[PDB]
């Protein structure tokens, strides 16, 4: 085949390798930033659920 | 003039009307710390796929 055939899947093979790699340092960064802040939706870890308390009144006052 | 309270008749639950005003804070909580960001969008096709090590798809 021509060189119109490797060269334009060439550049194919390398466009989506430097996506490829682009991405995965933007993950390394993010999942460091979402594990030190925790304002992300992932790494975030089991508390204690509100629903589980009770308000109904109590046999003393102040509660 | 008083009248024997029955049996059960005083551990009713009773309502008062109290003009006292509701404490708005009873508990003196403060402010609350706000959510977490929230999940939006449509679930698209990841890019590239796994993207992990050579696996192309």
């Amino acid at each position: 085949d021509g060189p119109e055939k490797n060269y334009e899947k060439t550049m194919a093979i390398l466009q989506i390798e430097a996506e490829k790699a682009e991405l995965r340092l933007k993950e390394l960064e993010v999942r460091r930033l979402m594990r030190a802040r925790g304002d992300g939706p992932w790494y975030q870890y089991p508390t204690i659920d509100k629903a589980l308390i009770d308000h109904s009144p109590k046999t003393t006052p102040d509660n | 003039g008083w009248v024997r309270p029955d049996l059960g008749e005083l551990s009713k639950v009773t309502k008062v009307k109290t003009d006292r005003p509701l404490p708005e804070n009873p508990y003196h909580s403060r402010a609350r710390p706000e959510p977490n960001p929230e999940a939006e969008g449509d679930l698209k096709p990841a890019k590239h796929g796994s993207r992990l090590f050579f696996w192309t798809m």
